[PDB]
């Protein structure tokens, strides 16, 4: 019975962390409609160019 | 971010060679993914400026060279550990297989551990009784000790390990403190068991109710044969955490280390490396040492780690490199005998090839009883007389022996039927010393030369 | 379909080039003929194929064509009453097609693709199917061969073809995904078939031999290993395990063993009869033969094809028995491909992953619930052949850590023509304590206590035999001579099978219990007769000892009245003494 | 006498077998040394 | 000094390019963390830098900075009462900096730079000095710790610091060639400290055990080797030698054994008392501990640091013992660093130069007259642990050709708890022919003849053990049964000695001479009585051999009166027969 | 090959006596130690079982034909034991053994056969 | 070479006592493994027999001159067995042996030569 109550507690605790992950996944999915979107994308592209010294090709989307 | 590398040159056995990989650190974990999206763990064991060797932690079926990006994860190999894993189950990589959510890792530790400082250790000193009469009287198990159970091939090692799991307690009234009874926390590190031994351990721990205190790193036999390297390290990481930052009393059961040494023989023969004895590599002493010596107690803190490795002696000897080097690193062994189990004795522990190097720290005056070491030494000398007089019986026959020679022969088999033989009963230390004196009372005085005169004057009969 | 050419030939190992993107452990057709190889050791764009047939007469330049699939068996109706070789090709179709010599490079399908099977569906449109559920039955011989969903297929049933008779290639179920489920289905042979849950085995594998189920039993979901040097039989024990069992089907895989055994098994099994359903015995045997002079790399695949077919009949509910003969010849096959592949060995040539391969084989046995709800089991008896005696071999000690029962043969105990040669001083079984409630319900009430008395008497006899050899026969006072003589009656009357006699071969549990009760009643009443002053040499020629000694020949029908009459003879033959 | 002779012959056969395994490993590692000096002579 | 980058990483292996002009065996710094590596096998412009920590997280391209100076210990005042590791770093300051784990790459100094010592000088200005002449004096833990001129450093003294309290950095002497001389000096460990003359041994290293001082002595300027399988009792023997011997300082070198046995030494020593002084016992021991999991390539350095510290305390007129345990772990460390050189190995994988390393280590012992005018000694006790329990190893057969006093510990005298488990049939000591005049002056007069009586009687015992293992204890005469029983009471009352009882741990040789004279008087009068003719069972049930059996549990303090009473009863118990 | 020809083409009853297998296994060890392969239990190569079995499994009778190739190999135990690679890797293949003895030869009995360690 | 010079150009009689021939053979194995050549039997080099007979058979009297080199090699047997290759090849080149005994020494006799295994 104590394993029953403890496993019910920890799975109820885990699924709320899963839905917080859902909220941040959707709030990062709906980021490309924002006025600082070329700023953040070129910042991330500058970091990606920085960590790899002297790249050749840069892959991006048609959007 | 998430860097990647294509360009695997060579895949064979457990190995694959990436190239143009100067940013893979040595000892770093990679993950390998093929066209079917399935990922596979791996670890680097050589970095050059040209290329980099990688061992694969799962089965290598389905890889190819037009695909299979190798990405980097966790610069040094780490286990994310919380305190919330005291009821869970995990595989060899460290992922839960019980349908439950993954954990919230409070700390993340390096898996291989750091060597414990010899200035900041404490003497393993407090008497654990285990119920088993041979281990309690003659080869004492003291809290903070490494002692493996050297077993044969059909001997009941798993039942003796489960019995020490279900009834090992410390008695503080003999010690003089009381002060609480917090029980043990079991860490069960299983390397390649075959669902039969696994079902016995799980059914025993669930009938006694220890699964609300025990973490189980289960690596079953069909699971791939490289993560047996990873299993004892990510079990003793949790053991060191739960003993030296949260003050528990962790008992680790390292099941069947011969599978770990088989995995090292595989990965050492796939690297074209200098053998030791019987094909095992050179560094097997160092790897068994850096598993075993991550145990003990420390100075000024509260916890304790107690290791029981289990050994399957291949041709039931102490000459194969696995039980041999195991006995070299550890402090004492408990060895099982094929003769007593054919005679029907459980636990079939013959006390002559077994010892415990930390007995003298945690027995004797004010800690067990005033006669403990001397009763042990007299049992050893008299049972050795019985053993080597059975050979004389096998040579010349019984009816040329006199009476005192026959009293030893009665002592040896009365010893084997009453002191050693006990079916699942929890004989404590006082009753076991009572049975020890009841067997020593089959011998007259003048033949008890290792017991002081007031002990033999007041306890005899 | 990655296509390339041969770059190097070395033994049966074809190192091909031009393959950049072939998956490891695929199966590629090597040579212009169409030979079969498995691909390992990728390097650059250069593979390392091993062929499974012979390899002589090839050149450098012939195309190798990668199929892009792993080694797959076909599973379905039409495998019982059938012989295959290590890559699942029917030997009768080869004998019909090419001659009395197994030639190289011939492709016949595994399941015959033209027999008309009756179909009886058990799904309807608008149902849902998961992996492993039933789609309907097909009547095979006297079984009921229910056909499965493949274990990685699920969805919703869109149409079912109706009741009638069909062919195994014809798509009988169509899901609502466009996929079509046929009767057979392919399965990759090294990935183990899934289960829901593994249970604990608690029902014994009755094997018809007295010692191998009375003194060293093995459950329905356990494993057993039989060593033994030459002249210790072992072949008649494997065949007796195959002939006289309670398991519903038997996969007899022989990897690297003489052809006279396989032609014995194939010829004489259509004349026998299993004691469960009548008809022939050969209608419950799938035998996968790979003779010694057949190629040396097919021995590796013969074991996996055998155990995958055994798991296929295990998933249908049938309790399967797998007899794997000469797994040390599979160890030598791995040694041959390893030393061809230039690896560093460990402990006499064997590759260091050997015990991991043997654990992967002996792990598939068990007693599970299937994916389709019902319950099944599979038990593996593996005959190991060490060189001579020598239980310290790498393969013997590497299979010894895994097996639940160990059955050790001897040569000295078999040179006296005492078959079976089971040395009970060294053999063991871990399944004795778990099979006790089944015993106490279904054979007797005091049955474990009685065979514990037998084991105590045999250990006493074998211990005292040493000083009997030393001092001679004289100095044993009164009852230790009786211990010798009762032990001789046991090892000449209870432990010694024949397997060629028409009624001594199969011995059910009731007759073995009866002979055991006869011997222990004789011993107890003779000790009660010797505690009062009767000469030990007088007892050893009473006629009721002969009534015990020929009691392994009274039939199963004629036994119980004979048992009670021998009990009253045991009583009324010591009253005069 | 013949039992101890059988034991001694068994021990000499298995020790000679271990010696033969190790002097195979020595020839393999000598092939590795000469391949390391000779294969990287041309390609360098 | 010299720069490079890391080319390849493999365990304890960093091959490093960019380094041309580096020298072999000079200490590099590897990586940004500043790991301590040592160069072997430099070629082209590379260097196989092995490392003394765990490379786990090093990337390639990290810088490698050479130094151009070999592995230098710092020798000066402050090494006593100290625990060091294999690069001579004090583990207590590592405990104070880090937590309870030992993190790689932390730098501390081997001598305190902030404790003030008392300098009392003993040289006038304008005085000549050579390498080895004493300069001043610092009292340290009751010892009179001298301060040496470094060897090869010569000249004329210009000015001297006065009598005061200064630190080890303060230049205590300034010479005429501008060279300051401090309280310490750096020293490479692979050079024997130059010395004036080696003497010949005439004084025993008093162990305190009865067997290892009577039957197998070790001279003060001699080596000794104690092998045995695991469970024999090597380490408890060597801690007993570290606890109860007549040495000034004891360098205990844990070269690859467990750490629990070293925490035991750090804890149970400061309670105890040095017998030659009156102070504590940790105040004379230097303790170099490289445990099992502390990294593998540091064990070679850990076995050289201990011996050069012992040579430093040889050069002060002291009389040093060294206990180096498990030197086969040092041989295995050489094998493991040889495993990535890919250099061709000798028997069982060991490198070929192993015997030369063991010889050039064990020849750094031996009772010299130093350069300072005083005599000193280093005696080495090396524990050689074989892997299989077999002493035909390449390590043991290269140890026992250069050591004197070789001591086999068996295991069958260790299963029965018979400690110390010195096997007598195969252990030897060669120093018995140069310790005769010392024995004949400082113990007794008939002591070599009494030792020879013991050894001759034990030889007759181990001769008759053939007959008693073949025929039996009977069918033997009364005189030879006397010989067997007297040999058994020798092995139970003179050889056996438990190292945990309060009395009978330290047994000075007056007590050992007493026990041997008791047993030989018993034997001579017993054989005279048995050739007169009495029964042996009325000899072997006296109350006087129980007196002999308890004669080793009585103290040293009242012992000669007890010995006189034992001799009076040993004539008065054969007066009656 | 000659025996298979006669018995499976002309329906003979060929009995093939292979008089010494110790020389054949020594010959196999001589020329087989040229491809640089790790040997087996005594020095004999790893493939010796398959090599012996491809000259023992060519015995046997075929249905539809009245022919037969029955075989008698004769092999000397190099020292008098059955644990040598040539006797035990013959005994694992063949259909029994018939074993000559030395007790029945010092007593002057030809053909010296004890029928206890021999069976078919 | 100094002894053979003295005997064959100044006609002396020379006795040459070679102490510890085991250390020579162990250094020979060491230099073989340093020079990267394969250890033969028991780890000792294969050429050990001729490279040991070269320093044995430089003894012997010579017809026509008056000198004589007599040679006493002294060797520690490794574990008191004369089946080890070093005393085996020494006793297989030389002229007999004398053998110091363990028993006579440690019961006290000097020199401890028993004459039962010795031979000239
Ligand atoms: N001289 C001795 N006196 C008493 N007990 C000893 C002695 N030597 C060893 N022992 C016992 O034997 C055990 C093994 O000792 P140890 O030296 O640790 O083994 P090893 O030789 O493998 O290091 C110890 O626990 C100790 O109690
Ligand atoms: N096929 C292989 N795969 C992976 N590693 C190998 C292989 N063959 C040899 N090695 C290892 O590579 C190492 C190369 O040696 P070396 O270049 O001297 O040292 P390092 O690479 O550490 O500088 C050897 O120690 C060997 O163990
Ligand atoms: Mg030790």
């Amino acid at each position: 019975g104590e394993l029953l109550v403890a496993t019910a507690r920890t799975q109820a605790r885990g699924e709320v962390l899963e839905e917080v992950r859902r909220r941040v996944r959707e709030a990062l999915e709906a980021l490309p409609q924002k006025p600082e979107w070329p700023e953040v994308v070129r910042k991330l592209a500058l970091e990606a160019l920085e960590a790899l010294p002297g790249a050749k090709a840069l892959v991006a989307n048609p959007e | 971010l998430k860097k990647e590398y294509t360009g695997i040159t060579y895949i064979s056995g457990p190995l694959l060679f990436v190239e143009n990989a100067k940013d893979l650190a040595y000892g770093a974990i990679v993950d390998i993914k093929d066209g079917t999206g399935r990922v596979r763990g791996g670890q680097v064991i050589e970095v050059s400026e040209e290329y980099a060797v990688i061992q694969v932690f799962e089965e290598t079926t389905g890889l190819d060279l037009a695909t299979t990006s190798v990405s980097l994860v966790e610069d040094v190999a780490r286990l994310g550990v919380s305190k919330e894993m005291l009821g869970r189950r995990f595989n060899g990589i460290g992922k839960p297989i019980d349908g439950l959510p993954p954990i919230t890792p409070e700390k993340r530790l390096p898996i291989t551990g750091l060597p414990l400082n010899p200035v900041a250790r404490r003497k393993p000193e407090q008497f654990i009784q285990t119920g088993i009469s041979t281990i309690d009287v003659m080869n004492t198990l003291v809290r903070g000790q490494k002692l493996p159970i050297f077993s044969g091939s059909g001997l009941p090692a798993n039942e003796i390990a489960a019995q020490i799991a279900r009834q090992a307690t410390v008695r503080p009234d003999l010690s003089g403190e009381g002060e609480k009874e917090e029980p043990f926390a079991v860490v069960f590190a299983a390397m390649g068991i075959t669902q039969r031994e696994l079902s016995y351990f799980i059914q025993e721990f669930e009938r006694t109710g220890a699964l609300s205190r025990s973490v189980l790193f289960l690596n079953k036999a069909d699971d791939p044969t490289i993560e047996r390297i990873l299993t004892p390290r990510m079990a003793l990481t949790v053991a060191e955490y739960l003993a030296f930052e949260h003050d528990y009393h962790v008992l680790v059961i390292l099941t069947d280390m011969t599978n770990y040494c088989e995995a090292l023989r595989e990965i050492g023969a796939a690297r074209e490396e200098i053998p030791g004895r019987r094909g095992y590599p050179g560094y097997m002493y160092t790897d068994l040492a850096t598993i075993y010596e991550r145990a003990g107690v420390v100075e000024g803190k509260k916890g304790s780690v107690t290791q029981i490795p289990i050994l399957s002696m291949p041709d039931d000897d102490r000459t194969h490199p696995i039980p041999d080097l195991t006995g070299y690193i550890t402090e004492g062994q408990i060895q099982l005998s094929r003769e007593l189990h054919r005679k029907g004795i459980y636990p079939p522990i013959d006390p002559l090839p077994s010892l415990s190097r930390l007995m003298n720290n945690g027995v004797g005056k004010g800690k067990t009883r005033e006669d403990h070491k001397q009763v042990s030494d007299q049992l050893y000398s008299a049972y050795a007389n019985g053993v080597d007089i059975r050979k004389l019986v096998a040579i010349i026959g019984e009816d040329a022996l006199t009476e005192n020679d026959r009293r030893y022969l009665q002592f040896a088999d009365a010893f084997e039927r009453f002191f050693i033989n006990q079916g699942q009963q929890n004989r404590s230390i006082e009753e076991s010393l009572q049975i020890a004196w009841a067997l020593l009372s089959m011998l007259p005085q003048g033949e008890l030369k290792r017991i002081s005169k007031d002990h033999i004057g007041k306890y005899y009969g | 379909m990655i296509q390339g050419v041969i770059q190097k030939i070395a033994g049966p190992a074809v190192i091909a080039k031009g393959m950049l993107g072939a998956r490891m452990y695929d199966i590629c057709k090597v040579g212009e003929e169409g030979l079969v190889g498995e691909i390992i050791r990728l390097d650059g764009d250069t593979a390392f194929v091993q062929v499974y047939e012979d390899t002589s007469g090839l050149k450098v330049g012939e195309p190798v064509v990668s199929t892009g699939l792993p080694l797959a068996v076909e599973l379905g109706p039409g495998m019982l009453n059938g012989i295959y070789d290590g890559i699942q090709r029917p030997l009768e179709r080869i004998r019909e097609k090419t001659g009395i010599y197994i030639t190289r490079g011939v492709v016949v399908h595994a399941l015959d693709r033209e027999k008309k099977w009756a179909w009886t569906p058990m799904v309807k449109p608008g149902d849902e199917v998961r992996g492993g559920m039933v789609l309907g039955t097909v009547p095979e011989f006297g079984f009921t061969h229910k056909i499965l969903v493949p274990p990685d297929v699920r969805g919703r049933v869109k149409e079912v073809k109706p009741a009638g008779e069909y062919t195994v290639e014809e798509p009988v179920v169509v899901l609502e995904d466009g996929t079509e489920l046929k009767m057979y289905h392919t399965w990759p042979v090294r990935r183990a078939r899934p289960v829901q849950r593994k249970l604990d085995p608690n029902t014994p594998f009755l094997t018809g031999m007295r010692i191998l189920d009375v003194l060293f039993p093995v459950a329905m979901g356990g494993t057993a290993a039989i060593p033994g040097p030459f002249g210790s039989g072992k072949t008649v024990t494997q065949q007796s395990l195959a002939k006289w069992s309670n398991a519903d089907v038997v996969v007899y895989v022989g990897c690297g063993e003489r052809g006279n055994e396989m032609t014995d098994v194939l010829v004489e099994f259509p004349e026998l009869t299993d004691p469960k359903t009548g008809g022939p015995l050969m209608h419950r045997t799938v035998l996968i033969a790979n003779t010694s002079n057949m190629p040396v790399a097919a021995r590796e695949a013969s074991i996996y094809v055998g155990v995958t077919i055994a798991e296929y009949f295990r998933d249908q509910g049938f309790s399967v028995a797998l007899m794997a003969d000469s797994t040390s010849r599979w160890a030598e096959a791995l040694r041959e491909i390893s030393s061809r592949l230039e690896e560093m060995p460990a402990e006499e040539g064997y590759p260091p992953y050997l015990a991991a391969r043997l654990a992967a084989f002996y792990e598939r046995a068990g007693k599970v619930i299937t994916l389709g709800g019902e319950e099944g089991a599979v038990t593996i008896v593996g005959a190991v052949s060490p060189p001579g005696g020598d239980m310290s071999e790498p393969v013997t000690q590497s299979t010894l850590r895994i097996v639940g029962a160990f059955w050790r043969l001897d040569a000295s105990l078999a040179f006296r023509r005492h078959f079976p040669a089971i040395n009970w001083n060294g053999s063991y079984s871990l399944f004795t304590s778990a099979l006790d409630p089944w015993y106490r319900e279904n054979v007797a009430e005091d049955y474990p206590e009685l065979r514990d008395a037998i084991s105590e008497l045999l250990q006493r006899e074998a211990g005292l035999q040493e000083i009997v050899q030393l001092v001679g026969p004289d100095a044993l006072q009164d009852a230790e001579r009786l211990v010798i003589e009762v032990g001789r009656i046991i090892r000449e009357d209870f432990l010694q099978q024949n397997a060629y006699h028409e009624v001594d071969a199969y011995c059910s549990m009731k007759k073995a219990y009866g002979i055991m009760k006869m011997i222990l009643a004789f011993y107890k009443e003779a000790e009660a007769a010797i505690k009062r002053g009767v000469s030990i040499d007088e007892i050893l020629q009473l006629p009721v000892l002969e009534r015990i000694g020929r009691a392994r020949y009274v039939s199963e029908e004629e036994f119980p009245a004979y048992f009670e009459e021998a009990m009253k003879e045991i009583q009324g033959a010591f009253k005069a003494l | 006498i013949p039992g101890i002779r059988a034991q001694i012959r068994f021990i000499q056969q298995v020790l000679e077998q271990r010696e033969r395994e190790d002097t195979f490993r020595l020839k393999r590692i000598k092939g590795k040394i000469e391949a390391r000096e000779a294969e990287e002579e041309g390609g360098r």
